[PDB]
């Protein structure tokens, strides 16, 4: 699980939901560029 | 590339009905079927059935006033090496090739006739 | 002779679905039953 | 699971507040395709973390975290740090994350206020929960774990728990040489203090004030190996503990091995200090030679500890180190021959996992664990898993070079598991002794080999004790009759068993029937009779197939989960079939594959019975070729309809003997005869299996409920005929009422059924093309005389 | 366009059916919890 860890990297990121579902996504261990063509599209909505 | 003459004047024949055919009309089955037997009848038939594999179709646009032997056209596929090297574009030269090929063949059968 | 081969695919989904809804309706009647 | 973007990306596009667009919908198919088993991250991750650093408003962080996620070591922290840094070059993408995200962050917000190190503990935690741990893999077992006495008595290895106030140059330098020793040996020095490691330490030193800020400043180089070394110790008993593992174990050893040479030259040393003959330059010069090689001893030991390494994290960690030792030439050595020596403590398991065919898993360091998964409960279970789960794959647990071939050292390793669970058990003989080693693509070489020899030992043993030709040369009779015989008794018995509803029906007349109908054939030439046997349904074939055909579609509650007690229980639609074969022995029909390939029997025994019927109504009409079936207006309407009704059975079932039949029955003969591996069996009975029906047309609700409703005019066509023909030769109530030549109206009707089922079958060549629906309009249009008709009504649109 | 519609025809099918599908696999470990 690693949430505790997950909320580290976040935390790390030092941004402004925990968005472990994208983890949950690389331990799929989904591709960077479908990654990031998808959250361009989650950002448009 | 528009080779085998048999074959070649086999499509321009079975598709002339077609051509003539409605193109929402078109049989796809049909058009398989038309290059099976164009296959197994000319001397195509030496061809391998991986040749009937990289033998190939696909839609050209969205244009039912076009004449039906101008919008009759055949792929041509590329796998793996094969893939990486008939490029995209030289995928797209070989099947320009073929469509003016048909738009040669096509009238070149009705010629032929008329 | 690959712009038809599309359907194929989709009929293969729509029967691998078909199935795994029989067994899953199956399974969850079992969970209810 | 395989749909976890149900979980993840669908609940991210409806939870991040992107309805729009494709949500993460879309984002869920393009991962979808993008997700490994493996990992493939090869990228400049230094180029990566400069451009992180670069768009760091707060870089202290971001750089602090770069150090501190690899502290654990987690998995694949190299694609987050990625994302973490292309997503700040989009402030539009980012700029839109926030309003998906900040909105609900106010929502969640206002409906929220509405209504020190000490080495002892972090060890004794570590020991007690890693204990914990291995009684929960246990799972009911014991352990050669480190007593407690090994925990108790303080320092079990000795560890390292003078008046220099107007000492000369040389014998403070002396006497500092002897403290140094003193701490090399772990001891106390003669004019200055060490406090004891503050946890994860050797030894704090405290200088001696009287100790020269020059011998100060040179004991500050030894200083630093001492503490290494202190800390060395302590990281050798940890990875002493057996909940460290017996691979720790070995590694500690190894290391044990290598600090006998620390201790050697203590003693190397401790001659010229005897002889009083070093001096403090000259000690420098000889720590210098091996002082790097302490701390870099150390660090190996602090990799595994600090990532807690359990399984091939500590192997990852190793083989990375290896490939990065480098330029300390000696180093880069060291840990190859370490790596060398402790892939047999697991490659020898590794060995027994791919050359034994049965993986030792009192630790479970092979990624396959035999999973605990009862082979027999797959046949009958609609859903099972042994044949999936009688070897689970860890796949957290795998060494750098391992998780390479793990996949398909994955694929290898089920086969082996199938071998075992096959009873006969065995070691592969390719046994090319499981090791570490320079080259990577060797690992996998002799995998190639051992692979492939599972794979052939498997088909073997497939047409071996397996044996499933006769197992479909058999069922060939079973669902198919393939043989009048095969399925003639059982029509000729279940007549009565039928007739008595499915309420009515009496199991035990129906044992007895099938009993006599075994033995009532000569084909009994199949040995597999009694893996086969006969069951009943309650709820009819349509009963739940359509119910699945509208999956949710029109009646998710209005017929699907309607219950079939709602109707009564009818005897011909709720019978069914039995059989089996055992885990070893072919369990492969699982509730939901057996189904499948059992319902192929109900829907074509539907048919026989109604052609039996038709077949039946015909022969007792013998009497009207004996006069003028004009005087017949109740009995010679029949002729009309049943010419007009065999096209629509008798010829509907044509078509599936040749045109679908011959497809799928061929295909799983040439595909099994092709097939090697057991999913190449199971892809040639899949397609026997999916493409046969398909060919019988039985998956679309629409026009499967359109071809039912044909048989059922049909069928109760027959019926009022029969009753009728009950009417009426005993005429020589209900049955009379059935038609009084009104069944001219009933074959009017089964007409226009049959018109409706020609534009159904039009519908599948038209919207469908296909060569099955272009069989059914030609086997429509087989004359004018009734096709020409149906032509117009077709145009009828 | 044939192609294209059968094509499309398969993309919404296998959306649906992966939707039906996922949505019984996720109602099946729900009950199985």
């Amino acid at each position: 699980a690693e949430e505790t860890e997950l909320f580290e990297l976040a935390q790390a990121a030092g941004g402004a939901e925990v968005f472990k579902i994208l983890v949950d996504l690389l331990k799929l261990n989904v591709a960077p560029l479908a990654v990031f063509q998808m959250l361009k599209s989650m950002c448009a909505g | 590339l528009l080779g085998q003459g048999d074959f070649i004047r086999h499509l321009m024949d079975l598709l002339k009905p077609e051509l003539v055919r409605p193109a929402t009309t078109l049989y796809q089955h049909n058009l398989t079927g038309i290059l099976e037997t164009a296959v197994r009848a000319t001397n195509a038939q030496f061809d391998s059935p991986e040749i009937l594999k990289r033998l190939d179709v696909r839609l050209l646009e969205v244009s039912p006033g076009d004449t039906g032997w101008d919008v009759f056209s055949l792929d041509y596929h590329v796998d793996g090496p094969i893939a990486t090297v008939f490029t995209r574009e030289c995928m797209s030269h070989y099947l320009r090739a073929f469509n003016f090929l048909w738009r040669a063949k096509r009238v070149e059968y009705i010629l032929t006739d008329i | 002779k690959d712009f038809e081969n599309q359907i194929t695919e989709l009929k293969k989904e729509n029967f691998n679905l078909k199935l795994r809804i029989y067994f899953l309706e199956e399974r969850m009647q079992q969970e209810f039953h | 699971s395989e749909f976890r973007i149900h979980h993840d990306v669908n609940e991210l596009l409806s939870l991040l507040r992107v309805h729009g667009g494709d949500g993460a919908e879309v984002y869920i198919d393009l991962l979808q395709k993008n997700r490994t088993p493996y990992v493939t991250t090869t990228v400049s991750a230094h180029s990566a973390k400069v451009k992180i650093a670069e768009f760091s408003r707060t870089p202290e962080d971001f750089l602090k975290k770069y150090d501190e996620l690899k502290s654990k070591n987690t998995r694949n922290l190299d694609p987050l740090v990625y994302l973490l840094s292309k997503l700040m070059e989009d402030r539009e993408t980012l700029q839109y994350l926030q309003q998906n995200a900040k909105e609900r962050a106010e929502l969640a917000a206002s409906a929220a206020a509405s209504s020190g190190p000490t080495w002892q503990q972090s060890l004794e935690l570590t020991r007690k929960m890693l204990r914990d741990k291995q009684s929960k893999k246990n799972s009911g077992q014991r352990l050669p774990v480190l007593p407690a006495w090994v925990y108790e008595r303080p320092a079990l290895l000795g560890d390292f728990l003078v008046p220099i106030g107007s000492l000369p140059l040389a014998s403070q330098e002396a006497a500092v040489v002897e403290d140094l020793l003193y701490v090399l040996v772990g001891v106390d020095g003669r004019y200055i203090s060490a406090q004891p490691l503050t946890g994860r330490q050797g030894r704090t030193f405290l200088v001696d004030p009287n100790l020269d800020l020059s011998i100060r400043e040179l004991v500050s180089r030894i200083l630093p190996v001492a503490a290494s070394y202190s800390t060395v110790t302590r990281f050798i008993e940890e990875k002493s503990s057996f909940e460290y593992g017996q691979v720790n174990h070995a590694l500690a050893a190894a290391m044990r091995t290598l600090v006998k040479e620390y201790l050697v030259l203590v003693t190397q040393l401790e001659q010229l200090q005897r002889q009083g003959l070093l001096s403090l330059q000259k000690l420098w010069f000889y720590i210098q030679p091996a002082m790097r090689s302490l701390d870099i001893l150390a660090s190996l030991a602090t990799s595994v500890d600090k990532g807690e390494c359990i399984g091939g994290a500590t192997l990852s960690l190793l083989h990375d180190r290896s490939f990065s030792y480098t330029g300390d030439s000696q180093a880069q050595e060291l840990c190859l021959h370490l790596t060398k020596a402790a892939s047999t403590p697991y490659f020898e398991i590794l060995e027994k996992w791919i050359y034994r065919g049965i993986i030792d898993d009192p630790y479970s360091e092979f990624m396959v664990e035999e999973h605990e998964l009862r082979k027999e409960k797959i046949q009958e279970d609609y859903n099972d898993k042994y044949w999936d789960q009688r070897y689970t794959v860890v796949q957290r647990q795998i060494p750098s070079f391992l998780q390479k071939m793990a996949g398909k050292v994955l694929s290898t390793g089920k086969y082996l598991n199938v071998v075992r669970e096959c009873g006969h058990d065995v070691t592969c003989p390719v046994a090319k002794e499981v090791v570490y080693t320079l080259k990577e693509r060797a690992y996998v070489e002799q995998i190639e080999k051992a692979f492939s020899y599972a794979s052939k030992v498997l088909l073997d043993f497939l047409m071996g004790e397996k044996e499933l030709l006769a197992h479909l040369r058999s069922i060939k009779r079973y669902f198919l009759m393939d043989q009048g015989d095969f399925f003639v008794h059982f029509m000729d018995l279940t007549e009565e068993e039928l007739k008595k509803p499915v309420d009515d029906i009496t199991p035990t007349r129906l044992e007895a029937l099938l009993e006599l109908a075994l033995r009532m054939s000569t084909a009994n030439t199949d040995p597999f009779k009694d893996d086969l046997k006969i069951d009943l349904m309650p709820h009819d074939l349509i009963t739940q197939l359509l119910r699945v055909l509208a999956i949710e579609t029109q009646q998710e509650k209005a017929m699907v989960h309607a219950d079939p007690t709602e109707l009564t229980l009818s005897g011909l639609e709720a019978f069914s079939f039995d059989y089996v074969v055992t885990w070893p022995l072919s369990l492969i029909i699982n509730r939901k594959a057996l189904t499948r390939y059992q319902m192929l029997f109900r829907h074509m025994f539907y048919c026989k019975h109604v052609e039996r019927q038709l077949c039946s109504v015909w022969i007792s009409n013998k009497a009207a070729k004996r006069f003028s079936l004009h005087s017949a207006k109740w009995f010679a309407g029949a002729f009309t309809l049943r010419q007009r009704m065999l096209n629509f059975v008798q010829n509907i079932q044509s078509y599936m003997m040749f045109e679908v039949m011959e497809p799928t029955w061929h295909v799983l003969e040439q595909n099994l005869r092709s097939a090697s591996n057991i999913d190449d069996v199971l892809g040639h009975h899949a397609s026997f299996l999916d493409n046969c029906l398909k060919d019988c047309m039985l998956t679309n609700p629409e026009l499967l409920r359109v071809f039912s409703k044909l048989m059922s005019v049909c069928v109760m066509f027959t019926n009022c005929l029969q009753r009728f023909t009950q009417s009426m030769k005993l005429d020589s109530p209900q049955l009379a009422s059935s038609f009084e030549a009104t069944i001219t109206k009933f074959d009017k009707n089964f007409s226009a059924h049959l018109l409706d089922l020609l534009a159904r079958l039009s519908i599948y060549s038209t919207s469908d093309c296909e060569h099955g629906m272009a069989s059914v309009i030609s086997r429509l249009d087989f004359n004018g005389f009734y096709t020409e008709r149906l032509e117009r009504l077709s145009a009828e649109r």
